[PDB]
């Protein structure tokens, strides 16, 4: 019998490309007025269905480090962040010769800010008035041409001007589910050992993906989500050590900080009508900030990522080092607070190592043991390089606290030699493409094609 | 949606029309939702351009008065339609989906010509 | 344009294509009335999914193969279409429209099938 | 896309659905753009509106139920058909589409009403 | 200098009250109440429609 071409429509097929995607906001922000912040006003609401929709007998091929959908919601991050800076006072009336403090107490004893005062373009244009606040270090530059140390700066005015942030506006990981516009299909990858390349045999699709958190932060992955069952690692190649190892881990670490300087708000305002904030007096006897964790559970969660290292590694054993040093954004863990932006050093959380003996960490002897982080705080935010930097987060009243849960670790092999057969990992840096492809190595958004073509015996009429 | 992924080509026949009918969703923020908004609309009309300009006016199961020549397969209908799925299908067929579209719309235009030749007769 | 309104189902059933016709207006200021723009072409290309995927291609007075069943209305076919007129019936009938909409679509989808089981035959 | 132009009617009779075929291009930059991505998928619908709404659902070769008034054109078929070309037939013309338009209108809706008349009958 | 800051109207600008049609999408329907003494609330017996106000 004599076969005639058919033509389907409403087939499942499927091309992978690229694709402009929604924004959609979870319920914790329609609560607040409009604009604060965009999840409330501009995303489209959400629905918590349909749930990932299995299917039968589907074989697709998911290549992560590709994924576009990291490039697409950097620059979506950059331009709605950068968006949210323009109404604000562009600061510009500060790059003003700061003259101040007297002497330190006892040369460094002490937790220390530098108090100044400066003049200021009052509501009046030419009759300026003196002013007085306080910064912390890091936003301060020596001027003088000579060792004088009399006078002193901004951090900025050698690079770009400013902005300060809103005090409308809060920093709080609002999530977004990212959901594809109709004609398009988001594919959830559910294979529980995925290592990130090759195809995943268990897959699924969603109508829009589960929110994820924009959290910033460059050392750990502050408030992520577990991976189900275990430890897994990530990397494009690990021959390569210049690139990036991300670390996923089952058991969440608890981490808490706090800045139990009791900072108080001050009002300066500048020129017609818009206020600029700074810190006034400290309230209290002054105290360093510093971030705690339990000291047992990242032994055990350390030297449990040292088996999984050792899983592609069983010929070496594992140690860990202090960071790779450069400037301050890139040595220090960085991650904002509710408000304010900590930097804290990292040393005590990499010291340890493991030669293949699991030590009788758990169950807890004495729960007591807690190891401390120093940490140092900054206002102004060098915030992406070379974006419009500098943003002023406004110093925030009342003393602070940001319990939260550690869920990845980003590290870096050693860029050493004398063949080590105990290689050693040190923190990476994050670039934040590497913060956010971390909470996002499940999904794939493909393209449908609902045009068919197939043989079948017809024939039309004529 | 895609329920009938990856399952057999007779299984797959049914609930085509769930997979045709997702095409709607939104709500506009600013010029880039708003290329968003145009959506697959222009994807749509394309379709149904391409359906439509081949006779088949309206979404369903057509065939067509073009025989199927067996080069493109070389395989039997039973054997294709009661155990292949339709992925590494579209995948080696679109080596003739091309001249195949041009086969559909030179058949449809001379069909549809032929049509004055008995609607002129009565 | 809304001519048919108020009156009875009768009197209604024509003026029909006048008020399907108008879907056209506007010159472009900005985005905003170019989000006016994309108009209702989505809510033209819903009605016309809806619409073809039921078989009804090109807007006309279509009948389905699905019976009426009596619980929707429970009222004569006469004493409706003569007296009632169309407002309160879709404010009543909003109850039903959904369950229509899937009875449409299998029985449509069923009957699509079957146009291979006859078409195969020849 | 435009080999019909300037000849003949005849000859212009194909290569019809070329010309239909092309209404697909770009890639966005901002509003004006965008403004120009609504392209003819205003314009398309539009058509689609007109031939749909005159039973023609899928653009083809669509002659009707409505007479030629010979005042029209007061010229013979076969004079027409084989010399004459649709530009300079299109400027004359322009003198009676509107009416032409609104007869296709009733004859489509009182045919559409009288099927009726036959599908309420069997 | 209290309050935020100002900007001049420019005098190219006129403030003449130059009348505006609302208008709404094809699509969509203006009903106009036609009741001599609609008080605000409740129904409107005579109704009519328009393409724009
Ligand atoms: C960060 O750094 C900034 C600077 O870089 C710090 O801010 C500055 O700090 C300065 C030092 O404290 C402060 O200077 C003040 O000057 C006042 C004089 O004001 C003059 O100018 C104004 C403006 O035109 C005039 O109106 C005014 O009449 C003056 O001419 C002083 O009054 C301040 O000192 C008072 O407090 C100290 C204690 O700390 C007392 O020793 C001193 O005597 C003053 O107290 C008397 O006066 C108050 C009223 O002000 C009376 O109520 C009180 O009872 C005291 O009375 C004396 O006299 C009576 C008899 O009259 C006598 O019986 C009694 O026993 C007392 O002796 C102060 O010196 C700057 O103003 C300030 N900057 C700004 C912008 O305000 C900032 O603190 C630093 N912050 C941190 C955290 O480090
Ligand atoms: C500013 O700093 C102060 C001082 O550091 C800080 O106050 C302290 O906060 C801790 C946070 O955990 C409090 O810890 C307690 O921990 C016990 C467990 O042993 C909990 O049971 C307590 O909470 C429950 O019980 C309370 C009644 O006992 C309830 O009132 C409460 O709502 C809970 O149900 C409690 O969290 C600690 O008690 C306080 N106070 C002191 C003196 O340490 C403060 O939180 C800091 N400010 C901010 C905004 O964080």
């Amino acid at each position: 019998e004599n076969l005639w071409v058919t033509v389907y429509y409403g087939v499942p097929v499927w091309k992978e490309a690229k694709t402009t995607l929604f924004c959609a906001s979870d319920a914790r922000a329609y609560e607040k007025e409009v604009h604060n912040v965009w999840a409330t006003h501009a995303c489209v609401p959400t629905d918590p269905s349909p749930q990932e929709l299995v299917l039968g007998n589907v074989t697709e091929n998911f290549n992560m480090w590709k994924n576009d959908m990291v490039d697409q919601m950097h620059e979506d991050i950059i331009s709605l962040w950068d968006q949210s800076l323009k109404p604000c006072v562009k600061l510009t009336p500060l790059c003003v010769t700061l003259i101040c403090s007297n002497a330190t107490v006892k040369n460094g004893t002490v937790e220390e800010m530098k108090n100044c005062s400066f003049n200021t373009t009052t509501e009046i244009r030419d009759k300026e008035k003196k002013e007085y606040a306080l910064f912390y270090k890091p936003d301060i530059v020596p001027l003088s041409e000579t060792n004088n140390t009399s006078e002193y700066r901004l951090i900025n005015c050698n690079t770009s001007a400013c902005t300060q942030a809103c005090p409308k506006v809060t920093f709080e990981p609002i999530p977004i589910h990212y959901c594809a516009p109709a004609g398009y299909a988001i594919l959830k990858c559910n294979d529980e050992t995925f290592n990130g390349t090759g195809p995943c045999s268990n897959v699924s699709t969603v109508q829009c993906t589960h929110g994820i958190r924009p959290v910033v932060s460059t050392q750990l992955l502050l408030n992520g989500s577990l991976a189900e069952k275990e430890i897994v690692i990530r990397s494009e190649n690990l021959t390569n050590n210049a690139k990036i190892i991300i670390v996923h881990l089952h058991t969440p670490v608890e981490i808490v900080c706090t800045r139990p300087n009791n900072n108080t708000r001050k009002s300066v305002r500048i020129g017609p009508g818009q206020t600029f904030y700074a810190t006034g007096d400290i309230i209290g006897d002054i105290k360093q900030a510093h971030c705690n964790i339990s000291e047992e559970k990242w032994n055990d969660t350390l030297q449990k990522v040292g088996i999984e290292l050792q899983k592609h590694f069983p010929n070496k054993t594992i140690k860990y080092n202090q960071s790779a040093g450069g400037d301050m954004e890139i040595t220090t863990h960085s991650f904002n607070c509710g408000g304010e932006f900590f930097y804290c050093n990292t040393s005590n959380l990499f010291n340890g190592t493991y030669n293949g003996t699991y030590i009788s960490t758990n169950s807890s002897a004495n729960s007591t043991s807690t190891i401390t982080l120093q940490c140092r705080i900054k206002q102004i935010i060098n915030m992406w390089q070379g974006v419009g930097r500098c943003m002023y987060a406004p110093p925030i009243a009342g003393n602070i606290t940001c319990r939260s849960n550690i869920t990845g670790l980003l590290l870096t092999r050693d860029g050493g030699t004398n063949s080590n057969e105990t290689e050693t990992f040190r923190p990476a840096g994050g670039d934040m493409r590497d913060n956010w492809r971390s909470e996002l190595y499940k999904y794939k958004v493909v393209k449908i094609e609902p045009l068919g073509v197939a043989p079948t015996r017809c024939k039309r009429r004529v | 949606f895609l329920g009938a992924a990856g399952s057999t080509m007779g299984a797959a026949s049914m609930t085509l029309t769930v997979q045709a009918r997702n095409l709607l969703s939104g709500t506009v923020w600013g010029i880039k939702q708003l290329q968003a908004r145009v959506l697959a609309v222009e994807r749509y009309l394309r379709d149904q351009q391409l359906l439509g300009i081949w006779g088949c006016s309206g979404k369903l199961i057509c065939c067509t008065n073009v025989p199927w020549n067996s080069s493109w397969s070389n395989r039997n209908l039973s054997e294709i339609w009661d155990n292949m799925t339709w992925l590494q299908w579209d995948k080696e067929i679109s080596n003739y989906t091309q001249i195949i579209y041009g086969l559909l719309e030179e058949s449809q235009n001379q069909q549809e010509k032929n049509e004055q030749d008995l609607l002129a007769l009565d």
